[PDB]
């Protein structure tokens, strides 16, 4: 499944590891086609090595909306479900 | 750079909003929870947004919805249409007057109605029938098909009301009626100007939707009615969204409207 | 009923079957939703499901507009709620013989095919006299911006009236083939009565001034019957 | 096909329009499943409305690499091809 | 968090690098153009990176590849293996000694070689044959299939010399030998300790790859040689990469290795 | 028949006029006796041309990528082992219980300086060495006047020192053609055979230099310790003695070596 990871202000360690498995099409944007197992290992790496940072991971799925995403870090938006549709929720500014 | 509505086929057919307020904040179409949480809805990528009682809509929202060509539908019990808002009228006069001449001239009217018959029933109408006469034939066939479906799903049938089954049918066709109004407006025609149904608020909607109504949507109303689940409405709506996607309903709606109108053999407006 | 009202900067809801508006200040004002033909909602308005339901029930059109009605963004019952009205208008536009009668009525109201040129000349002169009065240097069509600003506001409310009356903005008789041809047809009739003179006096200030025109002269209540009078010239029995 | 658009330092106009058709999963990150035509229109909006801002768009494809991308704006990296594999090339930062 | 190599099956089979210098800069595995252009290769998601002459490798590059479980292979003319680098030796002594016992005991050796024969040819070898005898039978069968394929693709055959057809065949099998050396290392065994081929640097590689060699890879060598295209090596390499993807070669190689060895009927090491 | 091991750092490796050379940042070009050596240890900051890697292969010189002064082994040329004869030789010795004791006994003999007690168990022998090493640390602390609490700054210098020995010992084992994971005294770790060998020579030069360094109490000790171990490796024939020690240890099996 196509996988995209977008990082903001994460340690060099995380950046270096994403670049081991994914193509860095812009600094802090990583794209690849990986299996679900690989994807989950990549999420582990994100939760472990991102600290002050914001991360979002999105991947293609066979669902009504056709993709799924999960976020990490401060001010992360939250993935929500509306009658089977994937949407996003966030805090008032 | 101009903002152009994407085709209805390239959108999610419909979204029902149960609670909250609809608004635009920092340039994003947004549903606001009573707690204050913001949920982003990509408005341009949905064909129909339904508003159940207990929803508030802002000026900026109606404005944006209209500009991206997303119909807003206020709904009530069984999802019945209460109201709708969008761009006021069709921008092209040639399209309206074209539809209007077809509907006013009784010979042209019949030519159109015959095509509707042919499309709905897979065979030509009996020759030399008036529009009124054809509606009788159509009526009998429908009641027949209503009955036949009841036998195939084990649902008790006492007729159609216009009753778990009767609630399901209305919900199912209300969903079809919604995206059909959406399709009629997107094509630039008047929902109010019809051929079979007349003087009624959305005559042309009923005209178009009733043609494809029984293919999948109404049979689905029975499959769910046989089940007799606690909340029939939410289940039917989800099913219609499924049907519309797999049947490619929205993509099939545009040429259906033009063909029905083209049957009058009056020259159509240019693309 | 032919009345049209503006509503701005408020929340709409229904209490005890009563249509109401809530100001940014908590003070709440009641609205005679039944009496009016159309309600024009200006930016900053929020409408409850109930309010929209009630408006539908009583048959008052909801039209979302710009400040003082500069532009029309959206209308309730898009494409037209009332088919009897649309077909009535459409019928008149399809018969050229019936069409002239409406065109003629328009010219008859304009001055208390050959005519189109004559009106153009008549208008050119009406601009010249008004230029003399306000002592404005004139080159034909800042004054020009003030006039554009002035008519634009008139255009907006005229569209809303046409929608509220149940007609098609795109089907014009003198002016044709533009999305707002019928709006031009109607607004042109009354543009010089009040709106265009006010433009010269000024030459945003114009918009606020046009707002005062609509409020004071109750021109809004005069719009729908004008539309009806113009379309009655077909001599075809109205709905 | 899944579509991801990532924006950096672009005008509010672009952001508002991306938000019309795509889900904004983070500020400046937009995701959707759209047809190739819709995708091509959205790139037009980007090329038109990004001003010195940096944009990257990536979408799922049926190729060896399984996705495709194009970039726009300041300091954009360039999609390159290595024996049918999609890779990225860029200039060294000072 | 520890850095764990991803499964070989979950990678691009191989990448050939013709020019430039391979390095790690700003934390990214990178090919560097003579002009200074940097190409990012996600090193961890490819199983084999081949280095054609005129490539320089930095310390940081050799290091990172080894850590992410990506074999680096120096290739020369016809893509023949010149050198390789990776994690030094098998981390597990139990796996190493298991293979070694199988190879050292002459009885066990034979049992394994018989399994190799059965897998390669779809039927048991004649009973009571030695390894020397079994290789002759195998050799004989192979020469037949070489000839038989030449007849089926209309390729002129003067025999096999370990000349478009021979260059294509060697190129094809070098691609298979490369990803097989990678699979053996990934499984924790010694590429050097073989059963049929012996005393040679990659004996176990030749043993394993020759079992599955003729299924698709070598036939493809003939299909390409009849065409006689301008760049034969490049055409073969892309075709092999295609074969590996669709046949799921890398996913099949680890359990193939395990089965070949298990035929000795001594107990295999426990998995993690 | 060659046992020399050399370091290369901070340079580009290439062959000019078919001669093995390293070129510096300054540009100075120095020839390297690649044929003569058993192994070449490449430190961070080295770049190798395709030609150099080919030539190293042709002459049978192992390339091992290591950390500074040999702290870590990152990668080896011919991963998994180049020489099957040497690998199997070791493997046989570890598989036959009698051959295994013969090698273990030889290992303790070298650790003790005299043959191990024939009437004493392997487990018992492991224990005797344990008291001896604990004492040897104390002996060294006492000799150099370093404050000692067992196995501080002293402990860091020792860790730094042993690491360079371990790293270089692994390079020796690989160059000899053996598997680091196949050990005799130490077992069940990836570097067991490395430990076995290094433990034998640990205390001759490398661990004493640790105590000698710790006398200073410096702020940044590791660099001082590594550079010191390097000076030991460069100045003393410690590198040239590793492989023959390894081979001598395996000869105790008494089976004919390759």
């Amino acid at each position: 499944s196509m996988l995209v990871v977008v990082t903001e202000n994460v340690p060099p360690r995380l950046r270096g590891r994403l670049a081991i498995w994914l193509l860095e099409v812009r600094a802090g944007v990583y794209v690849g086609d990986v299996s679900a197992k690989i994807r989950e290992m990549i999420w582990e790496q994100i939760a472990g090595l991102a600290e002050e940072g914001n991360v979002v991971m999105a991947w293609a799925t066979n669902t009504e909306t056709g993709f799924e995403f999960q976020t990490f870090g401060l001010n992360r938006r939250t993935p929500v479900d509306l009658d089977g549709l994937r949407l996003v929720s966030f805090l008032p500014v | 750079l101009p903002l152009n509505p994407i085709p209805l086929k390239d959108r999610v057919s419909m979204i029902f909003l149960q609670y909250g307020q609809i608004d635009v904040i920092d340039g994003a179409f947004v549903l606001i929870d009573k707690t204050g949480i913001r949920t982003h809805i990509p408005v341009g990528s949905v064909a129909c947004i339904m508003l159940e009682p207990g929803t508030r809509v802002s000026h900026a929202a109606v404005r944006l919805a209209a500009q991206v060509g997303t119909l807003l539908v206020w709904v009530g019990e069984a999802g019945v249409r209460v109201y709708a808002s969008g761009q006021p009228g069709g921008a092209r006069s040639d399209k309206l007057l074209y539809q209007a001449k077809l509907a006013l001239d009784e010979d042209l009217r019949l030519k159109v109605v015959r095509k509707m018959f042919e499309l709905r029933f897979g065979e030509p109408a009996p020759a030399r029938r008036s529009v009124e006469q054809l509606r009788g034939i159509e009526g009998s066939r429908v009641r027949a098909t209503y009955a036949l479906l009841a036998k195939q799903y084990g649902v008790t049938w006492n007729g159609r009301r216009y009753d778990t089954i009767n609630q399901c049918i209305s919900a199912a066709t209300s969903c079809l009626y919604g995206v059909t109004e959406a399709a009629i407006l997107a094509a630039g025609y008047a929902p109010a100007i019809g051929f079979v149904h007349t003087g009624k608020p959305l005559s042309f909607v009923y005209d178009i939707a009733d043609i494809i109504k029984f293919d999948t949507v109404v049979p689905k109303a029975f499959e769910i009615a046989r089940r007799n689940p606690g909340e029939p409405d939410r289940e039917v709506r989800l099913a219609c969204r499924d049907i519309f996607r797999s049947s490619k309903t929205l993509a099939k709606l545009i040429p259906l409207i033009e063909d029905v109108l083209a049957a009058g053999e009056i020259q159509p407006p240019a693309p």
